[PDB]
């Protein structure tokens, strides 16, 4: 089918620095015409995928000289010369030479930057929420640097382990940061029984828990 | 101003079959053949089929033969893809593509994606909560709050901030699911000063089930 | 040569 195949699955890279993308094929992509159709996309997080070079080496509009394809018959690389933050993504190689038509599997460029740590908020149940039987302490773990914090929830001073439901973000394109929400649900009893909450992120950039806190006694 | 456009969002019990459609705006229809991808959601793309809306002249994968059969209309420039048989695996996002015929030079411009969800499941509409900044803040540096999208099926739900302008500072984070349900969140940072002071309202919409609500970020 | 509307006359 002309298997398609990308190298690296993901590619730590840092801003300003060289990013070199590999993507190699089953078959000869050059087709009897003679022109290599192997095409390259890029797909941001949560957009759709969008054209960066279309023959292998001729670059789609307004598409930065930093980008450039190059390759032969089976063997094409794809590089940017410094890397920026806009350049958040999954990249995929496909070839149209033959049908079915197909595509690679995807490196994901990751940027590499300096750390930073969390802006935690914790919140309180709203009060439409404590009339209709249930309550949530929400909790935001914001812009972070690098992706593995950690979340312990304690109630009262002990740790609670249940319908806790963690949302975790993508890095960041503007500034390259991830972030996390992190949701306690209680029930309206439950909430109510107790005075005390505590959401703690465990990192790299502080020692000790980047503790937050609140008590139930709202008023 | 070239704008290929899609169907939405739905949900589809198995057994059943879909109609996305990708609507055309701005350039000749027929100058170009349109392209349909399939996406499982944290994967790779594969191909499904090709369509010269022109001609009528369809192309499928053979994966896909017999299971997609695309269509257009040349009266009013869309063109449709019916999925026949469906199933868990057809939960996926579809996207579709335009090609130049007289020359390939990439899969040029793409439309959104129409998220298709395959499932047996009653759709249920979402009950969104304000999330308050606590008393002892409105100082340090900047002020957070959000948005709670609690309770729903089937995603997608869409989270705004002040319709849209305010569009820098927020956080919208994906959409975990719990018990066959998704409660999805979302934040945003405004000026330490600028919230009480001003305005914000979270807007959520669930395509889905028709809710649309309006929600002003309240102080306690 | 020249076989189908599907395919692009490039090709």
């Amino acid at each position: 089918d002309v298997v398609m195949t990308q190298t690296p699955l993901s590619l730590p890279v840092s801003l300003g620095d060289q990013a070199s993308i590999s993507c190699s094929s089953s078959q000869s992509l050059v087709h009897s015409n003679g022109k290599t159709y192997l095409h390259w996309y890029l797909q941001k997080p949560g957009q759709s995928p969008k054209l960066l070079i279309y023959k292998v080496s001729n670059r789609f509009s307004g598409v930065p000289d930093r980008f450039s394809g190059s390759g032969s018959g089976t063997y094409f690389t794809l590089k940017i010369s410094r890397v920026e933050a806009e350049d958040l993504g999954v990249y995929f190689c496909s070839q149209s030479t033959h049908v079915p038509y197909t595509f690679g599997g995807g490196t994901k460029l990751e940027i590499k930057r300096a750390d930073a740590a969390p802006t935690v908020s914790i919140f309180p149940p709203s009060s439409e929420q404590l009339t209709s039987g249930g309550a949530s302490v929400v909790c935001f773990l914001n812009n972070f640097y690098p992706k593995d914090i950690n979340v312990k929830w304690k109630i009262d001073g002990s740790e609670v382990q249940n319908g806790v439901l963690n949302s975790w973000t993508d890095q960041d394109s503007k500034d390259s940061t991830y972030s996390m929400s992190s949701t306690l649900t209680l029930t309206k009893d439950e909430y109510e029984r107790h005075n005390s909450y505590t959401c703690e992120a465990t990192h790299k950039t502080s020692t000790s828990p980047i503790v937050k806190s609140f008590n139930r006694n709202e008023c | 101003q070239v704008q290929l456009q899609q169907s939405g969002a739905e949900l589809v019990r198995p057994g059943t079959s879909v109609k996305v459609s990708c609507k055309a705006s701005g350039y000749a229809f027929t100058n170009y053949l349109i392209q349909w991808i399939k996406q499982r959601p944290g994967q790779g793309l594969e191909w499904i089929g090709v369509i010269n809306p022109g001609s009528g002249g369809t192309d499928y994968n053979a994966n896909f033969k017999g299971k997609a059969t695309l269509t257009a209309d040349k009266s009013s420039s869309i063109v449709y893809m019916q999925l026949s048989s469906l199933t868990s695996d057809d939960s996926a996002v579809y996207f579709c593509a335009r090609d130049f015929y007289d020359y390939d030079v990439g899969f040029d411009y793409w439309g959104q994606g129409t998220t298709l969800t395959v499932s047996s499941a009653k759709t249920t509409a979402p009950s969104v909560y304000p999330l308050a900044p606590v008393c002892g803040d409105t100082t340090g540096s900047s002020v957070t709050l959000g948005c709670l999208v609690k309770g729903y099926f089937p995603e997608p739900v869409t989270l705004t901030w002040n319709s849209g302008s305010l569009s820098s500072g927020v956080h919208t984070f994906p959409a975990v699911l719990q018990s066959d349900l998704y409660t999805l969140s979302s934040s945003v940072t405004v000026t330490s000063s600028t919230w009480p002071s001003q305005s914000i309202t979270c807007n959520v919409a669930h395509p889905a089930s028709s809710t649309k609500v309006d929600k002003k970020i309240e102080p306690r | 040569d020249n076989p189908a509307s599907t395919t692009n006359k490039d090709k």
